[PDB]
């Protein structure tokens, strides 16, 4: 892979690389921090090779912006080191939140496709206690903070690269498929000096959206919901037309119910009188 | 007839939790990032989806767009992802625009979506990895329940 997005976090303490993503040729990389303006990076903790920057391991020395060139090539990053929680084994601007519904499919697995040559010892942390895999269905006590730990060797000494997963178990809506209520095709009845009201009726969810189409003043609309005694959302809206011409006469109201999960619509004829 | 109803901010991720983000260069692409990058690297990471009512119903249709300087709308134009300079506009009169899509949730996990381009039937925004990078792109259907052309949509 490679790093590809213009920001990045890492916290303070742990080893870490910048990969700029085109891979004996002209390799350059900078540094700018508050009065330093493109200092050429030329280390001698910090090593350049084979088109990547390491850090061994990243400090507070090292926030600021970092630029890369290869002749054609280009690349900016703003680098913000962060202070680790000293007295945990996770801190908490560095994890990474997850959904997974309660009785389903869940897993967890450690891994690094970049280190992971060097890895000697990797262990599972929940709530920081240890436990490299948890395959599981979700329980409601499987939320928690779900730490990936990876010991390291380097050159006489211990670093760790530690992965945190904020585990949220969510509860499964009842969601329905949208319905409309009442006949498909509908013939309503009117006179030319006077008004109508069309009203449209759907059982969907609190997301589902409800709306009606003509042509796109002498119309309107305007909408209501209410619950139903088995839970589901009930929800109407009227389109109004006021003077009604001949214009107003043989033409497809169409009312529908559009959501994520389906939808249905149902259209209306306006007619005189005469049936 | 296509014709803007409301929108939503969202946080858009592929089938390895990879967020969606619009690149210096304007390229939609996936990465990693914890939330701490996901919060820090916005207004690149939040994308607004705009739904809009439509005449032949296929879904729920909507627009992608981002507000990276200015706003960006995504657009499958000759079958190809791409960012253009344009505001979700008010109405659209045609009956496939290569701004719209159709969001389908994928029966069985309500979590997931497909969206299907609206200029292209058969056609859905997908992840592929090119090279060293992972994108956003548009492809017919590979198999039967790829993973690839799934998304969450969060906040
Ligand atoms: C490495 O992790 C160990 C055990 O989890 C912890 O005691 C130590 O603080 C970590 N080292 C660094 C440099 O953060
Ligand atoms: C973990 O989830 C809880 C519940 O949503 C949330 O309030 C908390 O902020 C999350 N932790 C982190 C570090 O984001
Ligand atoms: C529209 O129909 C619904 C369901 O039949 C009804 O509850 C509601 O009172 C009607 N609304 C108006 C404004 O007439
Ligand atoms: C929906 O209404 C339009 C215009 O009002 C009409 O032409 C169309 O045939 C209707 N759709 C269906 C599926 O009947």
């Amino acid at each position: 892979s490679c790093t590809s997005r213009p920001h990045i976090t890492v916290v303070e303490g742990e080893p870490f690389y910048l990969k700029h993503c085109s891979c004996t040729t002209t390799k350059s990389w900078y540094k700018s921090s508050g009065s330093q303006e493109h200092v050429e990076l030329n280390p001698r903790r910090i090593a350049l090779h084979d088109c990547v920057l390491e850090f061994w391991p990243v400090e507070l020395n090292d926030t600021g912006s970092y630029f890369f060139q290869m002749k054609n090539y280009t690349q900016k990053w703003k680098l913000n080191v962060i202070r680790r929680n000293k007295h945990s084994c996770f801190t908490e601007r560095q994890v990474t939140s997850k959904i997974v519904e309660v009785k389903k499919f869940f897993q967890i697995t450690c891994e690094n496709s970049y280190y992971q040559t060097l890895v000697n010892s990797t262990s599972l942390y929940k709530n920081c206690k240890k436990l490299p895999t948890i395959k599981k269905n979700a329980e409601f006590e499987d939320q928690g903070y779900y730490s990936c730990v990876h010991f390291l060797h380097h050159n006489g000494k211990l670093f760790n690269i530690t992965k945190t997963f904020n585990i949220t178990i969510v509860e499964d809506r009842s969601n329905i498929v949208p319905v409309l209520l009442g006949p498909k095709l509908n013939h309503v009845a009117v006179e030319l000096g006077k008004n109508v009201r069309l009203n449209c009726s759907a059982l969907l969810n609190e997301e589902d959206v409800i709306y009606w189409m003509f042509g796109e003043n002498i119309h309107e609309e305007k909408e209501m919901r209410i619950m139903t005694p088995e839970g589901k959302w009930h929800a109407s809206k009227v389109l109004r037309i006021e003077n009604i011409g001949e214009s107003n006469l043989n033409v497809l109201y169409n009312c529908t119910v559009a959501s994520t999960g389906g939808t249905d619509t149902k259209s209306f004829i306006l007619v005189r009188k005469a049936d | 007839y296509f014709g803007k109803l409301e929108s939503k901010l969202s946080v858009i991720r592929n089938l390895n939790d990879q967020v969606l983000f619009i690149d210096q260069g304007n390229r939609p692409l996936f990465e990693d990032m914890t939330d701490s990058d996901s919060r820090d690297n916005a207004p690149r990471t939040i994308f607004i989806i705009s739904m809009y009512k439509d005449s032949q119903p296929r879904g729920m249709a909507v627009t992608i767009s981002v507000k990276s300087e200015k706003i960006s709308t995504l657009s499958s134009e000759n079958k190809i992802i791409s960012f253009k300079e344009m505001n979700p506009p008010d109405n659209i009169k045609d009956t496939k625009s290569d701004i719209i899509f159709f969001q389908r949730s994928v029966p069985g996990h309500d979590n997931k979506m497909q969206f299907e381009s609206s200029s292209y039937e058969g056609y859905f925004l997908a992840s592929e990895k090119e090279r060293d990078l992972f994108k956003l792109i548009l492809k017919k259907e590979d198999e039967l329940g790829d993973r690839s052309i799934m998304f969450t949509v969060q906040n």
